[PDB]
């Protein structure tokens, strides 16, 4: 596991040598190569060195940040286009990537909260010093202080567990389960921010609208996920307590999903509504990872990948609008099919995926999430028919209103796609089918 | 009575005397067993289990 780590800490001064953004890249993805060949793991962990191992959990999670902070590098170009303190931003990737390494790849639950927060500060850093718009600000604290005021409680109910555990190790720690009420709370209530859940969510559609595209795809592609990866480490010994207010959150999420997929339809901003249809499979995912079955387990694993390759793969597509329109509202934003019909391809293809179309991996998770919460209520079929049926509800509003109409009229003479960005969108949807093969792996992580 | 005035200073000395009493007071000194411990410096001090043993060994 090393190997990562020193591949990255090495890759550090490349930040400083001048004409080396391209360069930084390559060796991004090779070393997504090098990690892709390393794959031996197993429920239990693996290729121990000093406190880092790697679990057929934590692998996929990194090896999806590897591509995505990928990815990153390719989508800011206009960084590189106007030398906007480049040296700086790559810096900024190069570190908050280390972060994420460090945090999946961490086997004790101090480690995983001390890289957990830790990875903000890179992110906080690049919602101010590459947004566009004023209100980055405040943005820039909603991100910051809700994941704080809840983080911080949470580092109470850490400590508190090694005085009768006696450490922090994951495997140890599930031999215990535990009954107080209020450690439920700080352990769960910390990871439910981040998630989000709908009536914590405020932060997200603040963070993601004011975000660069580069802050936009890690805060929608890595940052939703610490969340659902934290709790699948933590539900393990709070099994007993998960069963008496699990039903709180179960209603919460699954009529969140409904509500926010309104509030999609009435949306008017393409970075609000696909930051918007994030909380809606979020609400999804959540639901079925507390249902605490094998089903709910393995597929909500499943569609926190798939989810986070499409919503980081939309949150390129309304870059690219933006950049040439120059408006991010639904209204500028029309019958890009007439002007960019060679784009309207890629919107479509992350748009179906977004919506559980086939054959893609996100159906195989969503069709998992589906069975564990039917399985723990007939009742939940009510919404759970809902929200799958406004899930495309908005998706459809999104692609056909952006692309079918006649055309804008006050708009100015723009460059067409380029061959960035249509590599750009290939690298987002194409893996997310291809893994359906060898669904194997990234699946049965227990 | 064929007395004679001591000198000036004479009481004002230091008088020592054969005690007829005969009964000096005695010397003792206290005894703690149940006094707080410490490290004795004989004692052997190999190498800590594990060290630190703070969260990563750190
Ligand atoms: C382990 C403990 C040691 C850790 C490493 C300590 C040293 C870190 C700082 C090393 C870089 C120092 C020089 C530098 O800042 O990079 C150059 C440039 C800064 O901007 P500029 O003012 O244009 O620099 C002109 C000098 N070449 O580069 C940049 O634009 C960004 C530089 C990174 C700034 C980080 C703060």
């Amino acid at each position: 596991m090393l190997k990562i780590i020193f591949f990255l800490l090495f890759l550090i001064p490349f930040c400083f040598i001048n004409n080396m953004y391209w360069m930084v890249q390559i060796m991004m993805f090779f070393i997504s190569f090098i990690f892709l060949l390393m794959n031996n793991f197993m429920n239990y962990w693996s290729e121990i060195s000093y406190f880092l191992g790697c679990d057929m959990l934590s692998y996929g999670l990194i090896l999806l940040s590897l591509w995505i902070c990928s990815l990153m590098l390719l989508a800011s170009e206009m960084i590189n286009k106007h030398n906007n303190y480049k040296n700086l931003f790559l810096l900024n990737i190069i570190i908050l990537l280390l972060l994420l390494i460090l945090t999946f790849s961490s086997m004790s639950l101090f480690m995983f909260y001390l890289f957990f927060e830790s990875s903000l500060i890179p992110t906080l850093f690049l919602i101010l010093g590459w947004g566009y718009q004023p209100e980055r600000l405040q943005a820039g604290l909603y991100l910051l202080f809700y994941t704080l005021l809840v983080s911080l409680p949470m580092l109470i109910g850490i400590f508190y567990l090694m005085n009768k555990i006696g450490s922090m190790n994951f495997y140890l720690m599930n031999n215990f389960m535990f009954n107080y009420d209020l450690l439920y709370f700080c352990l769960l209530c910390a990871f439910l921010v981040k998630m989000p859940m709908f009536l914590v969510h405020l932060w997200l559609p603040k963070a993601h609208v004011e975000a660069p595209v580069s802050g936009s795809m890690i805060l929608a592609g890595i940052m939703l996920k610490l969340g659902g990866y934290g709790m699948l480490r933590v539900i393990s010994f709070l099994q007993l307590m998960n069963l008496k207010y699990s039903f709180v959150w179960i209603s919460i999420s699954l009529v969140g999903g409904v509500l926010v997929s309104l509030v999609c339809l009435r949306q008017t901003d393409l970075k609000a509504l696909i930051a918007y249809s994030s909380v809606a499979h979020m609400g999804i995912v959540l639901s079925g990872l507390l249902t605490m079955t094998y089903w709910g387990l393995c597929g909500s694993y499943t569609l926190m990948i798939a989810h986070g390759l499409c919503s980081s793969g939309l949150f390129c597509l309304a870059n690219v609008s933006y950049e040439r329109l120059g408006s991010r509202s639904m209204l500028i934003n029309k019958g890009l099919l007439n002007f960019m019909p060679s784009m309207t391809l890629w919107w479509f293809l992350l748009s179906s995926a977004n919506m559980a179309a086939p054959p893609t991996l996100n159906l195989l998770g969503e069709i998992y999430l589906l069975n564990s919460i039917v399985s723990w209520s007939w009742i939940s079929m009510i919404l759970l028919s809902f929200l799958s049926f406004f899930s495309a509800a908005y998706t459809l509003y999104l692609y056909s209103f952006s692309q079918h109409g006649k055309l804008f009229s006050g708009v100015y003479s723009f460059s067409s796609g380029k061959i960035r960005e249509y590599l750009l969108m290939l690298l987002h949807w194409l893996p997310l089918n291809l893994l359906i093969l060898k669904s194997e792996s990234f699946m049965l992580w227990l | 009575f064929d007395w004679d005035r001591p000198s000036y200073g004479y009481f004002s000395r230091a008088k020592v005397i054969q005690s007829a009493r005969e009964a000096p007071k005695k010397e003792e000194k206290v005894s703690y067993p149940d006094a707080t411990p410490g490290l004795p410096e004989d004692y052997p001090k190999p190498p800590a289990k594990y060290g630190s043993r703070f969260h990563w060994l750190e």
